[PDB]
């Protein structure tokens, strides 16, 4: 994963 | 107008200066004081960040979502205010 | 691997050519066939769109969120696949 | 609202 990409996910 | 003055800020992931992180939390707090709906909260935050920190920002506000985004270095934050998640980042 | 082959695509808002809209739906379908989690679905779509349609795309996938974003003309789509919403746009 | 801004909201 590139340094300036981000992947987010909300909590349950 | 005061119902957000007891909400907890939890930073989940940030690539951002401490001061700008504080401003993001403050901005989101102001937005949520004024607006009930996620899209209006997101709009308030995006527009304020475009003014204070230059275009072009993007804001997602909600309780259930995943994302994959690209941002300019030092211009990314993902955090909760109470039970609501806020994604805010600069690209373009 | 086949559990998405009966899901309904509903375009909510698009500023995008019909062909690119079709590709977005197809890409999201492929993503959801492979991945269960919203963040991984979003990642698959973003990466494919960066390859097929140039950087820089951003993708949000979820059941509860609002957004305010800025995009390059003719490079925006917001749609559901079944009960899951997908926001996909180019900025930067 | 500018032409190239968009505002989205999920259904209930
Ligand atoms: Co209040
Ligand atoms: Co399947």
């Amino acid at each position: 994963q590139p340094k300036d990409d981000k992947n987010t996910m909300t909590d349950s | 107008g005061s119902h957000m003055s007891d909400r907890k800020a939890v930073i989940k992931n940030a690539d951002m200066s401490e001061d700008m992180q504080q401003d993001a939390v403050d901005c989101a707090t102001q937005a949520m004081e004024k607006y009930n709906i996620e899209k209006d909260i997101a709009a308030y935050i995006k527009k304020e960040f475009d003014k204070k920190y230059n275009p072009t920002w993007h804001c997602i506000v909600g309780r259930n979502f995943g994302s994959y985004v690209t941002h300019e270095t030092k211009h990314f934050i993902y955090f909760y205010l109470g039970q609501v998640a806020i994604l805010l980042f600069k690209s373009g």
